[PDB]
């Protein structure tokens, strides 16, 4: 049927800080992989409808993309670098869940948690 | 129209593909109608010409892997022009020979970047599909028939001295007269022999196409009639059928006849999908590349695109804000575009960065949207 | 799968080629002919020319030289041939046997190189040192004639001068100097080299390059003691030779181009040269150096493809575009003003560029009236079998196409006449034609050009010519439109109109046009000597062809063939249309059956459906190729000529087994004819049981008449190895393989000849010995009619090749 809410990406009542983990994670990690050639269908959330994919939203329990976590980011929505992370986890399994092994876009997933995996190992301790 | 600072040396390029490739200058011909065992790009869905500059963008292991092994050797692969993309079915193709390729570290992935160029027509002799999933291609070369003059089976002796030549529509009129005398001998008259001959046919062209590209013919156009034809018939935008009926040909003077009568007779560019919804005009039609107004480039996901560039275009909407990413000409960013009718991708809206540029913008259509229409 | 016989009515006519020497003896006079591929040599007496051997050769002679290497008593002759076959050929006679024996022969194709612009030239030597090939650009082949050189071996050396207009052995060098007139971006110059044996390479010539006249093509090589070189181009003539530059400029040769040469004095003192317009001047040079150039204006011959001067004033003109003469050259001018009294002429039928065959005199007796020549020298000729009388009908305009209407007891011609532009404004023709002396003439009325005219440049004007059938007098000329250039003809009664019409398409031709987009048919009905035009059809293109298809009229129009019906009302109206692939040049017709044919080889067989009112695609074949004429044999077979003077057979099967294999049609029939085929038509000159089912004249450019018959395969397969056996004993001259004379032979392929019968070679059966035939017919049985083997004797044989004679 029709497509989900995106994730939220802001919270009033939630409190906002600025931690160098985070601000490394937006500023380096998010910026490599955004600017990455094979980014545009991470930098929004699947749209099931256009794509004709009325299953996804029933396996993945769970959407993420790069588009709520930078906006996340900026927002100051993360207390902490494991939340950034296991959203961007989350979307890499998401993505791998969902296709089938070898597919471009599969392989497009894998493209990117190993830079993400590569420049996350350079994560600075907090100030 | 307007006119142009844009430089169309970038647009050949290919400046997207990364940092400088590794180019190689060798070349490799197989003789005329000999027999060759070519491996087969998998994604590949071009009907390619020879002559024309080829991109690709390759992250698959084994194309990869087959790429390596065609650096290591002749740096030759063969191209099918499907005449039914679903069932793959091949009868004609045509090889492609690797200039320049560079493998991509600090990348999620083993990526390869070639540009290849078309070399020479083929027949598809045996297609078989090895055990690790790629295809090779027995193959067999197709050759350039090469005509005589039409006049060298009826020639005087004593007018053999005369053959030889040292307002440009007297100019050919004295041609005429001179070249195709001995037509008297015939059923026929001399400009009916004109309508065969090479020259007579590639002036024509010539006109046709200084319409379109501003670039003087002293350099820019090929002499021999077979390098012209095919570069002409890499840069006329028709759809895949029409293209195939042309691959076909083996005279040079057929081909040039048949691109002649397409230039007359197709005049507006629709929606191949919608089959009645006007695009373009031939009028538009404009060359910001070197290789004319219609070139192949390859999108961040290895697809090719033959990319015309017009002018002007009707009956589209756009899709999403412009982007500067991965664009085939630096400085102009892309806005996609669909028909108004159908909502099919026919391309994208070129806009220029910076505001001293010229042209401002302009439509970069694919060939395999758009479908030729005559009234 | 052909099985097909082509024989040659009429030997090829056109002269391409003409010398005369000592060939047959040290004391006579000989003049030696080239007819394509016919060699004539006579001895030239007081009274004319006397005949002494006609032979034939299996090649086209392209270059015909007479030399005399020290050491021999009188001269031989040199041959080259279109297919490289080149030969040393010696006269011999003993009481009445005449041989012409080979003395050498090869084969001097290289294994790559472009075949040139010029065509091939072949020089000689004046001291009989070497014999110079120039065959493909930028390489001069080089055959040393020493007397161990029986194979003709020979070497290429490099030109850097890739454009050579023409070159010619210098007289009085110490060693072979050749001298030539090439272009580069520079403009056109003059250069020559030395050829050294030792080195087999270019030595630095005798006298520098000099800048020459922007259309200097021909070069003449004065012997001593003048020496040096003549050019001459379309303004100027000019000599060099060292320190000495003579040129001058007369006007009079300005009007036309000169073309051919011949030396008249031994010493270099005369010159005769020959224009395209026909005319003939004398060149004489004025003396140890030379004095000064002059051109004098001697008359008007036949258009002279070659000359040559014989003794007493009589000279030898061969023409390829009109009758050959013999004529005579006085001191003193006539009473208009030329020198020049012609003595005898000779019939040239070529070239035919179309043709019909009608019962003129007694029924059942087919006679051929073909439309020949061109120009002034144009005509039509009227052949009968008697070998053949043929009557001529001059014209002095060219003709294209002719038909016979019965019932007005009159032909209808196309012609066209060369204009000029007036001095003030229109045209006005060069000399009163066939279309400017009718008894009545009209012109067209239109009923449909920016930049007018230009400075005395020539313009086509296009007739229809009635001529009456038994006196030949040109009844009516009617003029068409201006611009207008006329391409079918035919003579047909249409629907239920009982009157016969005389129908034209034509094609309105302007110089920025590349391709014609609009053209008219014309209806004329011909009836109490004048000629009304009935009907009048505008369409969009050239009206390339016309046939009478059942009553109605199927025409060509640029890339269309449409149908038209006759009306009660006199109009035409359009049936169905059929849009093809290609521009429809070539329509034939057979019952429903309609062969549509291109330029370059393309084939198309339709079918016109009755009870659906449009035509269907039958069959179709697209190999390229330079084509020139089609016909169709049978339901099965079409017929044509093409690239290299070659005809082809196509077949189809109806039947078949696959329809993607039904559209195709299968190219079973292959063979070198030698000539280029203008013209195909039904029809035969024999009185009215036999091997041979059909039969199909046709015309070709140097004058020969050819038939063409279908045979059975038990006939085909006799005649092949009969044609195998025959070969084996037939001394050839030149020793030129029969089977790589007939060989399907185009620069880029060469195929055995399959499913024809080389008529004239099986003729010949009946000219040799009864020993050899004997030999021939030894261990024949090769019949299998009766379903074994039938033995053969010899005059089994005889009887067969005489039935097989008697079908023209
Ligand atoms: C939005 C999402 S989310 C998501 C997916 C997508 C598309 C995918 C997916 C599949 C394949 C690929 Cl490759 C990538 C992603 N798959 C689903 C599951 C699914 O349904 N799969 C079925 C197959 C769909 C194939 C669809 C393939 C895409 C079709 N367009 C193109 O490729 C061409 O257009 C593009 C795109 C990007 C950039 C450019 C172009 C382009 O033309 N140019 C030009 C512009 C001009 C210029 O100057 N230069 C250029 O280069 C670009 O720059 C899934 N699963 N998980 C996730 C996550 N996804
Ligand atoms: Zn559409």
């Amino acid at each position: 049927s029709m497509n989900p809410p995106p994730p939220e990406t802001s919270n009033p009542n939630k409190p906002k800080r600025q931690t160098n983990q985070l601000q490394y994670l937006l500023r380096v990690v998010l910026k490599t992989l955004w600017k990455h050639q094979f980014a545009w269908p991470f930098q929004q959330p699947v749209d099931a409808v256009k794509l004709n994919l009325p299953d996804y939203y029933k396996i993945i329990k769970t959407p993420m993309d790069m588009g709520t976590i930078k906006k996340r980011l900026e927002n100051n929505y993360y207390w902490n670098a494991q939340e950034c992370i296991q959203d961007f986890n989350t979307m890499f399994t998401n993505c791998y869940i969902y296709n089938k092994p070898g597919d471009d876009i599969v392989l497009m997933a894998e493209a990117l948690e190993k830079l993400f995996l590569q420049k996350i190992n350079e994560l600075p301790t907090e100030e | 129209p307007n006119i142009i600072n844009f430089d169309t040396s970038l647009p050949t390029s290919h400046t997207y593909l990364g940092a400088d490739m590794e180019e190689f200058h060798g070349r490799t011909l197989h003789d005329d109608d000999s027999c060759q065992v070519i491996p087969v790009l998998p994604q590949v869905m071009m009907i390619l010409i020879p002559g024309q500059t080829l991109p690709l963008q390759l992250f698959h292991p084994q194309e990869v892997s087959m790429v390596r092994n065609l650096i290591q050797k002749d740096r030759t692969f063969a191209v099918l022009a499907y005449s039914n993309v679903q069932e793959r079915e091949a009868q004609f193709g045509t090889t492609a020979e690797i200039y320049a390729y560079r493998e991509e570290q600090d990348f999620g992935i083993e990526i390869v970047k070639v540009k290849a160029i078309g070399r020479q027509r083929f027949k598809v002799l045996e297609l078989r599909t090895q055990s690790d999933g790629i295809q090779q291609a027995k193959v067999q070369i197709l050759p350039e028939c090469v005509l005589p003059s039409t006049m060298s089976a009826v020639q005087l002796e004593s007018l053999n001295k005369c053959q030889i030549f040292p307002c440009s529509y007297k100019w050919w009129q004295k041609y005429q007269k001179r070249k195709f005398h001995c037509a008297n001998l015939t059923s026929w008259p001399r400009w009916l022999y004109s309508l065969y001959d090479a020259e007579t046919l590639m002036d024509r062209i010539k006109k046709q196409l200084r319409e379109w590209d501003e670039n003087l013919k002293d350099d820019s156009l090929p002499s021999n009639p077979i390098d012209f034809s095919y570069r002409v018939a890499a840069c006329l935008p028709i759809d895949d059928v029409l293209r195939i009926q042309l691959l076909k040909i083996g005279s040079a003077i057929q081909r040039l006849r048949c691109e002649l009568d397409i230039m007359n007779k197709c005049t507006s560019l629709c929606c191949k999908q919608c089959q009645e919804t006007e695009i373009t005009t031939k009028n538009e039609i404009f060359s910001l590349s070197l290789c004319g107004p219609m070139a192949a480039y390859v999108n961040p996901h290895g697809y090719v695109h033959e990319t015309l560039t017009v002018y002007k275009a009707c009956n589209l909407n756009l899709i999403g804000r412009p982007s500067t990413e991965h664009s085939w000409f630096p400085g102009y960013a892309w806005t996609v575009a669909q028909c108004k009718i159908c909502a099919s991708h026919i391309g994208w809206k070129f806009t220029a960065t910076k505001k001293d540029m010229s042209p401002q913008k302009f439509w970069g259509l694919t060939r395999s949207a758009l479908l030729p229409t005559i009234p | 799968m052909s099985y097909n016989y082509v024989v040659t009515a009429q030997k090829p006519t056109a002269v391409n080629g003409c010398v005369t020497g000592h060939f047959t003896s040290a004391e006579d006079l000989n003049l030696l002919i080239a007819k394509n591929t016919r060699l004539e040599i006579y001895v030239v007496t007081a009274e004319g020319l006397r005949p002494v051997k006609e032979v034939g050769m299996y090649g086209k002679i392209a270059v015909m030289e007479l030399f005399r290497p020290k050491g021999e008593s009188k001269d031989l002759l040199f041959i080259l041939t279109a297919k490289y076959n080149a030969c040393i050929l010696e006269y011999k006679q003993s009481g009445e046997s005449i041989d012409i024996i080979t003395r050498a022969h090869g084969n001097v194709q290289d294994r790559i190189g472009r075949p040139s612009e010029t065509g091939i030239i072949g020089i000689i030597d004046p001291e009989c040192r070497m014999i110079g090939l120039r065959l493909y650009d930028g390489l001069f082949k080089v055959i040393p004639l020493d007397r161990d050189n029986k194979e003709l071996k020979a070497f290429n050396i490099r030109l850097e001068e890739l454009h050579v207009i023409d070159v010619k052995f210098l007289y009085g060098c110490q060693a072979p100097t050749i001298c030539f007139v090439y272009q580069d971006p520079q403009g056109r110059h003059v250069k020559t080299y030395e050829v050294s044996l030792r080195e087999k390479e270019f030595n630095k010539g005798p006298w520098k390059q000099e800048n020459v006249e922007a259309e200097a093509s021909m070069v003449i090589a004065v012997p001593e003691p003048f020496g040096g070189a003549i050019i001459i181009g379309q303004e100027s003539i000019t000599y060099h030779n060292g320190d000495k530059y003579l040129a001058i400029a007369p006007p009079i040769i300005k009007q036309s181009t000169i073309v051919c040469h011949n030396r008249v004095d031994p010493n270099g003192s005369r010159y005769l040269l020959g224009d395209m317009e026909g005319r003939l001047f004398m060149l004489l040079l004025e003396k140890v150096t030379l004095k000064d150039l002059r051109v004098e204006l001697l008359g008007e011959t036949s258009i002279a493809e070659c000359l040559t001067y014989l003794d007493n004033g009589v000279v030898f003109v061969g023409s390829r575009l009109g009758d050959s003469q013999l004529v005579k050259l006085n001191v003193d001018s006539n009473e208009q003003g030329s020198y020049v009294v012609a003595m005898e002429t000779f019939t040239n039928l070529g070239p035919i560029v179309d043709m019909c065959v009608v019962d003129l005199e007694r029924q059942g007796q087919g006679q051929l009236v073909t439309c020949s020549g061109a120009f002034k020298e144009g005509s039509l000729r009227i052949i009968r079998n008697g070998k053949l009388h043929i009557r001529t009908v001059p014209l002095y305009e060219s003709p294209r196409k002719i038909c016979y209407q019965e019932v007005s007891q009159c032909f209808g011609v196309l012609s066209s006449r060369i204009e000029v532009q007036d001095t003030s404004g229109g045209t006005t023709a060069l000399r009163p034609s066939a279309s400017t002396q009718a008894l009545s003439s009209s012109v067209s009325s239109s009923k449909l050009a920016p930049h007018e005219t230009s400075f005395g440049e020539e313009v086509e004007v296009h007739n229809l010519l009635i001529i009456d059938q038994h006196t030949f007098e040109v009844l009516h000329a009617h003029q068409f439109l201006q611009n207008e250039y006329a391409l079918s003809l035919v003579s047909c009664k249409l629907g239920k109109d009982p009157n016969t019409y005389f129908i034209v398409g034509t094609a309105m031709v302007y110089p920025e046009e590349a391709e014609p987009k609009q053209g008219r048919i014309v209806v004329f009905q011909y009836s109490d000597g004048k000629l009304q035009t009935v009907a009048e059809k505008e369409v969009k293109g050239a009206v390339y062809s016309m046939v009478e298809f059942n009553g109605k009229l199927l025409a060509s129009i640029n890339s269309t063939v449409r149908l038209y019906e006759w009306t009660t009302e006199k109009e035409l109206r359009t049936e169905c249309n059929h849009y093809n692939n290609i521009m429809a040049l070539y329509l034939k017709t057979k019952g429903d059956f309609i062969l549509v044919g291109d330029l370059m080889r393309s084939v198309l067989l339709l079918a016109y459906k009755p009870m659906e009112g449009n035509f269907e695609e039958i069959a179709r074949d697209f190999n390229p190729n330079w084509m020139s004429a089609v016909e169709i044999l049978d339901d099965d077979n079409f017929l044509g000529a093409e690239n290299a003077f070659n005809l082809f057979v196509c077949q189809k099967d109806s039947a078949a087994t696959t329809d993607e294999e039904r559209q195709h049609l299968q190219e079973v029939g292959l063979f070198h004819l030698g000539e280029f085929v203008n013209v195909f038509c039904h029809g035969s000159l024999v009185m009215q049981s036999t091997p041979t089912q059909g039969s199909v004249l046709f015309g070709t450019v140097n004058g020969m008449i050819g038939l063409v018959t279908s045979l059975s395969e038990s006939w085909y397969n006799l005649l092949l190895d009969m044609q195998n056996r025959l070969n084996k004993v037939i001394k050839s001259v030149g020793k030129i393989e029969h089977s790589f004379w007939r060989s399907f032979h185009t620069e880029r392929k060469t195929e055995p000849a399959t499913g024809f019968i080389d008529g004239d070679l099986i003729e010949s059966f009946l000219d040799i010995s009864r020993p050899k035939m004997q030999e021939v017919v030894a261990n024949l049985q090769y019949d299998d009619g009766s379903g074994m083997k039938r033995e053969a004797t010899a005059d089994d044989l005889i009887k067969v090749v005489e039935e097989l004679t008697r079908i023209h």
